[PDB]
Parts: structure tokens; C-alpha cells; sequence
């Protein structure tokens, strides 16, 4: 109360319900408040960023929760890392936090001028699975119900599927284009999937080895680390930032992340011990290669 | 400290047969003879516990505090 | 952590109720009591909640006692023991409960909170 | 006419006393020469002409969204005396007792545990030591007597006086979990032989789940403790209760729908621009069961829908269902009401078939 | 939480029983571990432990997996096949939230896990 110049606890207010104009109320943090999020050591300019608070009303949760794609700002992982969080309470510090220190300002690295954020891990491999031309089940198609279900969690305005029958089939490139059309960009680059070391073996699909986007329509190629990966200069999120703003890129990273995650929700992705196992014929081939290296070492000894 | 009342994973009540299983396993090991390498596949089946990876894992691996203390 | 845990008074010591022998044991477990559980684990992507070394856990597995246990803290103070009388007033701790005190101490079995006074 | 719920196999899990070691152990421990009063029963149900959303919703409800009973200790019921065992803490024993599966008609039963080890070695407390002092005397036991509640060191006691029957659902605490999953398959999708190296990395089904719409399902659920002489009645009651729980939740959502002419916090309607109306329904503490059912039946009722989808974010603890359709608010509400009526009819048919089949 | 291969992990999701994925036999995980946690750190001992423990649980045995003991992952996978499972430890699995099966068979099995005594209530 500024008339008394005194601070009063909320429990001791007998008839102080006259919260009069000019006095300062200290209220709880609500969803939508901005907070400074800091991981130490603070080495980068993005080691402190301002995030919009989402209050987790579950009393059993006591962790700071963040999107996995926001970890690139702090060089953080979830193996036990701790980060400091303070909510600006002053008006000047809150205006500053919103306008200046928001993490949309650190989407492009000051150090390298490239984008910092992008898809990581599941969203990188889930974007490839979504946008690949063929699956082991045949063509990489989904029906209208599953195409709609990919956009359930994007938190954006969902596209229109009214022109699709229930039995109509949609490609993963078609549903991706439904999202990228909101921020149309032009991209043409080879994917990380296509590489010359792998090329002599494996059948590379022609539709997969050249990623092309025209006005937000992905027409060929897969989306992987080259296009959607974090720190990929010239990727789709760097382009969205250049044309529409770093805040749009952050919203597009989240939306494409949801599409990739909702796709693997049906595709499934796993690793097995048999994934690392050579066939008995290939194990003999590897043994013969090493015997060649040992003989070459042995001849050097004889010299 | 004991075999759990239910399977930790699925909630099937393995503690219904925990005591019978412990005693019967001790006897069946004592006839056979590592001790842990003797197969309890048929012993667990007789108790009515199904071929569930989770239920048979927690049944045969849970440490009994009375055995160590 | 210590088979004499209830007799001992410990600080920051966690006693886990349930322990399992590993299904794939090693020679070390012949000499140290196995601590941990043979959890069923699926190596899979499930909604992106286990990324960057995170894990999705079964809530039922938590409720059923998996990795549950008791954490202990010791409060030792040295000298008289007794609940302060209202005559002290001024020197009393601000906002402290000062209740739940019998014979100068909190009774065994009482749930204490941040505002409570113990000993 | 067709029966949605087709044949069912009900097979209890029984102890095999043909095993010498099992018979000897049961005789030496509990003097048990026969089956326990309550046995786990594996129920394998076949469903035809029904969506996967309805069958999986039934499975989810029977797992952890059906009201269920468990034994809990009232505050102050764990008597701390000088002779209490120091290893059987209230937390450990309460966890043991909570997860004893009970089959209780009556909620007004209170049990007591009064165990004292006067002998020179460790005495194990069994579930038979839970003596009942409250309510009507149990003609049939509600739990098996073979559970190991704990063990007492020599000279130690354990008194637990207020062991009452608590009600709840399993998604709030797993002690209320009812059914465990033993099988789920679709009978109208062909399967590869997955022992082949070429197919061992795939699920087995010859249709991608992103395009398949299976209507013939096999659902196998195990119930942990039903009385041995009354297996079929218990299974019937479980299935009917699940169906009526689903119907009741759907009818709550039906009430929100019908009250649309008056503003409600849980239902928001817009007319966006192109004759499209956006309906957003938000129900707190609603799970994927109802959301999936609603999305599936709205989609089946409006195949040309602009968009239908739900999100159950693990935080915010709510179900948010968004319907966008090229129709007016009243016409959209009519279609949504008719889809809800379709859901209710499906589950009422399921309940009738449950009565018809198990009998 | 950590496994015996040193792969630490922070638990951030508690799903109910009905929300967890389950196999065609109803086996569901206690922990869901990202496959992306394997390839970089090369914790293949955890994979082999899961493979062996899948057959250990079905045979009702506990086996010695000490380091430098002879290892043949091909024979362990053949043992998995002999126990009635696939050559890999992968099973047909269904999404718990929707009931839809994953197109890929999911590698699921018993891996010994430990609770590291760093508690979030102590840290926060
Ligand atoms: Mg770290
Ligand atoms: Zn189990």
C-alpha cells in the first residue's frame, strides 16, 4: 500500500479488500508470462533467453519443461541438466524480456549467422519417414483420417480435408505441403539421406534423392538433417526466418515437429540388436578385409 | 523386500503365488543340483502365471530380504 | 544401502523397497547386492517425450512400487527443550506454527511442513 | 441384424497341482489342496462390424477408467507402538495392501491386521491374517489368503486397524487398475509370417495402419481376482459396467452439445468465413478413450468433414476436440448429436450382446 | 534413471496403463527409451542384455553376462527365435492412446535399470 508505504501479507488483510489504485499487487505466475531461462555455463548469446511461461498445474511435476528443439540455444540435454529460471516482475524488465531477449531473437546464431534450431533426433528421422516415397508396406500413403490426425497437435489452424474422401490416399509430401503452404519458401538441395558412400549399395529411389520445395509445396525428396535439421544453414527453417521472421520459423519448427512425431505415432521406429548384426556371409567378408590389412602390416614387418 | 504383490509392469497378481513359488523353487532346485541357471519355466506355469515376459521376470528375479538379512 | 537402516539415524540416505537380481547378471553381483529393477523397456519413438536422454515411464509402474523408497533426514540440535510460552512473544519465530509440540519435540508419526516448529 | 460382440472364451488361470513341487509347497504353507477362492480369468472377446476406436475404448476403460475397489489404510490406522517392526514401515505395507486384488460387493467392510511374532525367528504375515471387523460377515472372501503382506522380526508386532475398501479409477492410482491386456489383434487384416527375415522388422499386418480400417477385432483381457464359482457373472458385470461408463461419459458430452444455444465454457462455436463452422469442445480430465471415439464417429458420420481431431495433451489434463465442417452451427450440432447417438447405440448393443453371450 | 551401461536418463512422462504402447500379447513397457540414445554412445551391451533377458524371462533363468565372456549375438538371436519370439526381439505393438498398430515391430524386453539417487525434489 503506497499510502502507508508498507507491504502487507495477503493472509493478514482484515478489511483491506480495498485494493486501491496505486498500490502494488504481487500475483502468481500465470501462463503467458515471460521468464528468463538460463543454462550455465553461459557461453553463447542465447544461453539466456526469454520464454513464455506455461504453468504445469499437475502438482507432481517439479521440472522445467522445454521443447527439445529449444535445447540448441542452451546446449542442453535431458540427462540431468539444470537451468535457472527467473520471472521478471518489474514492468521495465518485462517489456525488455518480451521485446529484446525473446528466444525468437536468437533463432539465428550471432556467431555463425546460421539458424540455431531445427528438428533433432525423432523429428529428423520422423520427417524422413513421413516424406519418403516408399515404405516397406508399399507407397508412403495415409488415408484422410490419418492425414487429419497428423495435424491434431500442430496447434495451428488445421488445413481443409473436405475435398478428400475417406478412402482417398495422401502422400507424406502432400501433408507436409499442407503445412509449408502457410510460409511458402523455395528450397532445392540433396538430402542427407542421399550420399555417395552408400550409393554403390542400396537402391536409392529417384523421388527421394532430390529435395525440392516450390512455394511451400514439397514435390520430391525427403526431409532430413539437411533441410529440417538444427543448425542447417539454408534449410527450410532458415528460409522461413528470412522471408517471414524468426518467430514464424519457431512456429514452423514446432508444427513440422508435430507432423513428424504424429507420423511415427503410426509408423513406429525402433532399434534392435539384430540391426547391428552382420550376416554370416558379410562377417566372412569383413574378416577377409581385416586379414588383408594384417598381411599388409606383416609385409611391412618383413621389410 | 518381497516378491511384489502384483507385477510391476502389467499388474497381474504374482504375489498370490509368490510364497508357493519361493518354496517350490527351493525344493525343485534342491532336487536338480548354477542354481540360477535352472529353468523355472514349468514351475511358474503350474502356478497359473501366464507366459508374460514381465510377470516371470519380476517373479524369478525379485530379491527376498529374509534371504539376505 | 544399509541392512541396519532403521536402527541407524541417517542423512540423505535412500532405502529402496524392491530390488531385483538382473536377468543378465555379472560376476559383480556375487559380491554386491543388486539394486535396481528388471524394467521392461521399449526402444521406440513415442511422441517425442523421450528425446535427448529422456525416458517415458509407466505411471502404474511408479504406483506399484517401482523405484519407490524412503528418504531420511536427521535433525540434531544441542542445548532447555520445551514449547515456548506466550510470555516470550517478541523473540518467537515469525509465522512459525509452534504447535504440534509435545514435551519439546514433535510426536512420532506427525507430518511436518515448512512452517512447523520441530524440537 | 448382426451381433457386434461375437463369441467369447472365458478361461480362469488355475494352479496345476499335478506339479509335485507346487502341491507340496501349497500344502506345507497354506494347507492348500485345491484352487484359491479367487482366480485370474482370461477373457478373449471377438468383435465384428465395430470400429477400432470402440473396441480400444472398451479395453482402456476396463484397464484403468472403470471404478474399482482396493484395500486402503485410513489415516492413523497404522498403530505405531514400541513393539512395531522397524522394517514394515507404513509405506511398504500400505503399498502391499493397496495392490492386493479384491472382489468386493460391499464397500462397508473394514479389516484389521494384528500380528505379533513371539517366536525366535522371522514370521511372515499372510493375507489370511487380515481379520474383518466391520460390515456383514463375508460369506465368500474378497481376496486370496496367500499374499505375503510382510514379515516380522522376532518379538516385533504390526497392528493395522483401519483397512477399509476405497473406490477409484486406475488412471488416478494403479491400485484401481482392473484388467490387464493379454491379446489384441484384427481378424480382417492378413498377416505375413514374421519369422521370415524379410518380415521380422514389420508389424506383420499386410496393410499399413495409416490406411487400414479394421472392423473385426480380437480383444483379450485378464481380470485378476474373480470368485471361482461366479466367473461368468463377474465377467458380464465388468463388461456391462465398462459399456455404461462409456455411455455415461458420452452422455455428459451430449449434454454439453444440447446446451449449445447457451454459452458454455466447454463448447465454443465459430463461423470462420466460407460457410465453415468451427466447434471446439474441451472437457477437463477426459482421456483418449472418449476423444478417439468422438473423432471416429464424427468422421464416420461426416465423411466429407473439413477437419476433425482431438488432442489429449499430457499436461493441461484435458481433451480438446476440434470439428471444422462446411455446415451451419445448428446443422453441425445436429450431426454431432447424431454421431453421439451412434456411439451410444453401439455401446448399448455391446451391453445387450454381453448379456446374450456370457449368460 | 540409468542402465548398467551408463546410459543416464531423466524421467519426463508418466503415462497411465491405458496410454502405454502394448504388444499383441499385451506386454507393455515400464520405460520407453529413445533409440536415438544408442547409436552415438554405442551402448550395445544394453541391446544385447535386452536380447538375452527376453529369452531368460521365458526360460525362467538368470544368465551370466559378465564382460569378456564369449559372446555370439547371432546365437542369442537364434535363441530368441527358438523361444518362440522373432529373430530380433521385436514384436507387433499397438499405440495405447489410439489402438493403432505401429507399422514397424518394436524392440521391447527386460533391461535392468537403476534409480540414480539424484532426486528432483532435492535438486529444485
Ligand atoms: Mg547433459
Ligand atoms: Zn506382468
Amino acid at each position: 500500500k503506497q499510502i502507508t508505504q508498507s507491504v502487507h501479507d495477503i493472509e493478514g488483510l482484515k478489511q483491506d479488500f480495498r485494493l486501491e489504485v496505486g498500490d502494488i499487487l504481487y500475483r502468481d505466475v500465470v501462463t503467458g508470462d515471460v521468464a528468463f531461462f538460463n543454462r550455465q555455463p553461459s557461453l553463447e548469446r542465447s544461453s539466456i533467453g526469454v520464454h513464455r511461461i506455461v504453468v504445469l498445474e499437475n502438482p507432481k511435476i517439479s521440472t522445467f519443461q522445454m521443447n527439445v528443439s529449444a535445447c540448441a540455444w542452451y546446449n542442453a540435454d535431458f540427462d540431468g541438466d539444470q537451468m535457472n529460471l527467473w520471472v521478471p516482475w518489474s514492468v521495465m524488465s518485462r517489456v525488455e524480456a518480451e521485446l529484446l531477449c525473446s528466444v525468437r531473437n536468437w533463432f539465428i546464431s550471432t556467431k555463425s549467422s546460421g539458424p540455431v534450431n531445427g528438428q533433432v533426433q525423432d523429428s529428423t528421422v520422423g520427417s524422413f519417414l513421413l516424406t519418403r516415397t516408399n515404405t516397406p508396406m508399399g507407397k508412403n500413403v495415409m488415408n484422410k483420417l490419418h492425414a487429419m490426425g497428423l495435424f491434431q497437435t500442430t496447434q495451428t489452424d488445421p488445413p481443409c480435408f473436405a475435398n478428400y474422401s475417406p478412402t482417398d490416399l495422401l502422400d507424406g509430401k502432400s501433408v507436409v505441403s499442407m503445412l509449408l503452404r502457410q510460409t511458402p519458401i523455395n528450397y532445392q538441395r540433396a538430402p542427407t539421406w542421399y550420399s555417395e558412400v552408400y550409393a554403390p549399395y542400396m537402391h536409392y529411389n529417384k523421388q527421394d534423392i532430390s529435395t525440392q520445395i516450390r512455394n511451400g509445396e514439397l514435390i520430391e525428396g525427403v526431409l532430413d538433417k539437411k533441410a529440417v535439421g538444427a543448425g542447417s544453414s539454408g534449410g527450410i527453417y532458415h528460409l522461413i526466418s528470412r522471408r517471414y521472421g524468426p518467430q514464424q520459423a519457431l512456429k514452423m519448427i514446432f508444427a513440422t515437429q508435430q507432423l513428424a512425431l504424429n507420423y511415427v505415432r503410426n509408423a513406429g521406429f525402433t532399434v534392435s540388436t539384430a540391426d547391428m548384426l552382420l550376416t554370416p556371409e558379410a562377417h566372412q567378408e569383413v574378416q577377409e578385409i581385416i586379414n588383408e590389412l594384417l598381411l599388409e602390416s606383416e609385409e611391412i614387418n618383413n621389410r | 523386500m518381497l516378491i511384489p504383490v502384483v507385477c510391476f509392469t502389467c499388474g497381474f497378481p504374482i504375489g498370490t503365488y509368490a510364497a508357493i513359488f519361493d518354496k517350490a523353487r527351493t525344493e525343485y532346485i534342491k532336487t536338480k543340483m548354477a542354481s540360477l541357471q535352472i529353468e523355472l519355466k514349468d514351475l511358474i506355469t503350474a502356478l497359473g502365471i501366464p507366459m508374460r515376459v514381465c510377470c516371470r521376470t519380476h517373479l524369478i528375479t525379485t530379491l527376498d530380504y529374509r534371504k539376505y538379512y | 544401502y544399509c541392512f541396519s537402516w532403521p536402527y541407524r539415524v541417517d542423512m540423505n540416505r535412500f532405502f529402496q523397497f524392491y530390488n531385483e537380481m538382473p536377468l543378465v547378471k555379472t560376476i559383480a553381483h556375487n559380491y554386491v547386492i543388486p539394486n535396481g529393477l528388471n524394467t521392461i523397456v521399449a526402444y521406440m519413438i513415442y511422441g517425442g517425450y523421450n528425446q535427448e536422454d529422456s525416458v517415458i515411464v509407466s505411471q502404474s509402474f511408479i504406483d506399484r512400487g517401482g523405484f519407490a523408497g524412503t528418504f531420511y533426514r536427521e535433525e540434531k540440535v544441542e542445548l532447555s527443550f520445551g514449547k515456548p510460552d506466550p510470555l516470550i512473544t517478541k523473540n518467537l519465530k515469525p509465522g512459525a506454527n509452534y504447535e504440534k509440540l509435545v514435551d519439546g519435540f514433535v510426536p512420532v508419526g506427525t507430518v511436518v511442513k515448512k512452517g512447523d516448529i520441530i524440537i | 441384424m448382426e451381433k457386434i460382440f461375437q463369441n467369447v472364451e472365458i478361461k480362469p488361470f488355475l494352479i496345476d497341482f499335478s506339479n509335485l513341487f507346487i502341491k507340496n509347497a501349497a500344502k506345507k504353507l497354506f494347507q492348500l489342496e485345491e484352487q484359491l477362492p479367487l482366480v485370474p480369468v482370461n477373457v478373449v472377446m471377438d468383435f465384428k462390424g465395430i470400429s477400432r476406436a470402440a473396441v480400444h475404448g472398451l479395453s482402456r476403460v476396463l484397464q484403468d477408467e472403470i471404478p474399482n475397489y482396493m484395500l486402503d489404510i485410513k489415516p492413523g490406522g497404522y498403530k505405531i507402538e514400541d513393539s512395531t517392526d522397524l522394517f514394515m514401515t507404513e509405506q511398504f505395507i500400505r503399498n502391499r495392501i493397496n495392490f492386493i486384488p479384491i472382489y468386493a460387493k460391499n464397500e462397508t467392510l473394514v479389516f484389521a491386521l494384528r500380528s505379533l511374532n513371539n517366536s525366535c525367528e522371522v514370521k511372515t504375515i499372510y493375507s489370511r491374517d487380515l481379520i474383518q471387523v466391520a460390515g456383514p460377515k463375508l460369506k465368500y472372501p474378497i481376496f486370496n489368503p496367500t499374499f505375503e503382506i510382510g514379515f516380522l522380526q522376532p518379538g516385533k508386532s504390526l497392528i493395522i486397524e483401519d483397512i477399509y475398501i476405497k473406490k477409484g479409477i486406475g488412471r488416478k492410482h494403479a491400485a484401481f487398475n482392473l484388467a490387464v491386456k493379454t491379446h489384441f489383434s484384427h481378424l480382417d487384416i492378413e498377416q505375413y509370417p514374421t519369422d521370415k527375415k524379410e518380415y521380422m522388422a514389420l508389424s506383420g499386418y499386410k496393410q499399413s495402419s495409416m490406411t487400414s480400417d479394421p472392423r473385426h477385432h480380437r480383444l483379450g483381457l485378464c481380470f485378476p481376482a474373480v470368485p471361482l464359482p461366479h466367473i461368468n457373472q463377474a465377467v458380464r458385470t465388468y463388461l456391462k459396467n465398462a459399456c455404461r461408463i462409456i455411455i455415461g461419459r458420452i452422455q455428459s458430452i451430449q449434454k454439453i452439445y444440447e446446451n449449445f444455444e447457451e454459452p458454455q465454457p466447454e463448447l465454443v462455436l465459430f463461423s470462420m468465413d466460407e460457410e465453415k463452422t468451427k466447434a471446439i469442445i474441451t472437457i477437463k480430465d477426459e482421456t483418449h478413450t472418449i476423444g478417439n471415439l468422438l473423432k471416429t464417429y464424427i468422421y464416420e458420420m461426416i465423411p466429407d468433414i473439413s477437419f476433425v481431431g482431438y488432442q489429449c495433451v499430457p499436461h493441461k489434463q484435458e481433451m480438446v476436440l476440434t470439428i471444422i465442417h462446411k455446415a451451419s452451427q445448428e446443422d453441425l450440432i445436429t450431426l454431432l448429436e447424431k454421431s453421439i447417438q451412434n456411439i451410444i447405440q453401439t455401446f448399448q448393443i455391446l451391453e445387450k450382446n454381453v448379456d446374450e453371450l456370457i449368460a | 534413471m540409468s542402465s548398467r551401461s551408463g546410459n543416464k536418463g531423466i524421467a519426463a512422462l508418466a503415462l497411465p496403463t491405458s496410454d502405454m504402447p502394448f504388444t499383441e500379447d499385451g506386454l507393455q513397457p515400464d520405460l520407453i527409451v529413445n533409440p536415438h540414445s544408442h547409436p552415438s554412445r554405442m551402448t550395445n551391451g544394453q541391446m544385447i542384455e535386452t536380447t538375452v533377458g527376453l529369452a531368460n524371462a521365458l526360460q525362467g533363468v538368470v544368465t551370466d553376462g559378465t564382460a569378456f565372456l564369449p559372446i555370439n549375438v547371432q546365437l542369442l538371436s537364434e535363441r530368441l527365435a527358438q523361444e518362440g519370439l522373432r529373430f530380433n526381439g521385436c514384436q507387433k505393438m499397438f499405440n495405447g492412446q489410439t489402438g493403432e498398430y505401429f507399422d514397424a515391430a518394436i524392440f521391447i524386453g527386460p533391461t535392468y535399470h537403476q534409480r540414480l539417487q539424484k532426486f528432483v525434489l532435492d535438486d529444485r
